[PDB]
């Protein structure tokens, strides 16, 4: 299963 | 900016065996960018068939494709792989040697 | 044994001529589970291993959702990147991710990771602490710092030591056929002959998993390390893996050599001779 949840570089 | 040079692989899924089913498999691995155009070749000319995994990457980050198909090796027919990249100033053709 | 689960995500530039291709694939270990192609038809995370494929709507639903949001947010980046290298906007740019998780023999966490490229070279990376980065260079630096105060840590940290190694675990059972399988290689030697003082000899590895094996040439003990031609460890296309390692010997010669065979799958080492 893979990240979620958000980010942003 | 970043270009590295594929390396390339020819080679059969299982042991050649005439009249038998089998994969031509093309392995081209170690470029950078990804941008790339690979053909399998039978007597020169090209399949239609084909079929690559899906794009993935090394530790370096250079990315690696497999391509291959279904086919039977014969006593007469002629495989290859013929490569182009960005690295590479002509197409590069490598034959399928069995043995090896 | 040891085992990992990762993910790669690639997304390459085209100006004007589309939106940012992209690209995810999965792998538990040696083996690649699912795939996203932002220009395939479904749009959705797909299966590409057997024992995955029946994990309900609600896995391939969720799963579907979030590479979705890994396209939009890496469209972006590319983009800021371009900006963080006054870049032209025609340049093709590639950025790649890459992020896990392993544990150990008692299948609890032994390591995570997250690391992250731009155009085939080291951007940013999740120290071995998950808590703090290490930027390649001046324009990572912001990017550095801007995670700092998003507290970027905390939420990578989060993933990887829960719900990571946890459904390394559940895919591990699930398809423990096929990821908990050791194929030993099988292996051969053949002899071809250059010209008539000289003969290839050549040692053989196939159809073994996982990927990880030792392929040694010698001569009299000798190791022909710096004589012998290795390749690269090679996918066969059926879940399996292939390899070999060359030498030339004075047609003659043959008994001196001998190739050594290293992997998880075999009980002891195999010693090849030509006799």
């Amino acid at each position: 299963m893979i990240l979620g949840g958000v980010f942003x570089v | 900016m970043i270009q590295r040079t594929p390396k390339i692989q020819v080679y059969s899924r299982h042991p050649a065996e005439n009249g038998k089913s089998n994969f031509l498999n093309c392995y081209v691995s170690g470029f950078h960018p990804s941008d790339i155009e690979v053909d399998l070749l039978k007597n020169g000319e090209r399949i239609e068939k084909v079929e690559h995994s899906d794009l993935s990457f090394s530790k370096d980050w250079s990315f690696y494709l497999l391509y291959y198909t279904e086919f039977t090796p014969t006593e007469k027919d002629e495989y290859a792989c013929r490569v182009n990249h960005v690295t590479l100033s002509q197409p590069k053709i490598v034959k399928w040697d069995r043995d090896m | 044994g040891s085992h990992s689960m990762r993910y790669f995500f690639t997304s390459v530039s085209r100006p004007g001529r589309g939106e940012p291709r992209f690209i995810a694939v999965g792998y538990v270990d040696d083996t690649q589970f699912v795939r996203f192609d932002s220009d395939a038809a479904s749009q959705r995370m797909e299966p590409r291993a057997p024992w995955i494929e029946q994990e309900g709507p609600e896995y391939w639903d969720g799963e579907t959702r979030k590479v979705k949001a890994h396209s939009q947010t890496h469209r972006v980046d590319l983009g800021t990147l371009r900006g963080y290298y006054n870049q032209s906007e025609a340049g093709s740019h590639t950025v790649q991710r890459m992020y896990g998780c392993d544990v150990g023999s008692d299948w609890r966490f032994l390591r995570g990771y997250h690391q992250y490229a731009y155009d085939g070279k080291d951007y940013i990376a999740l120290k071995e602490d998950l808590r703090s980065w290490t930027a390649a260079d001046m324009a990572a630096q912001t990017t550095k710092h801007k995670w700092e105060a998003a507290h970027v840590a905390e939420q990578l940290r989060a993933y990887l030591e829960g719900t990571c190694v946890e459904w390394l675990r559940r895919y591990l059972e699930n398809g423990k056929e096929t990821l908990q399988r050791t194929d030993a290689p099988k292996t051969h030697m053949t002899h071809h002959a250059v010209s008539d003082h000289e003969a290839t000899l050549r040692c053989w590895a196939l159809s073994f998993y996982p990927a990880e094996i030792t392929l040694t040439w010698q001569r009299d003990g000798e190791d022909q390390t710096q004589d012998t031609e290795l390749v690269e460890t090679r996918p066969a296309g059926d879940g399996t893996f292939q390899k070999w390692a060359a030498v030339v010997v004075p047609s003659g010669q043959e008994q001196r050599y001998t190739c050594h065979v290293q992997h998880e799958g075999l009980p002891k080492p195999l010693t090849l001779r030509w006799e």
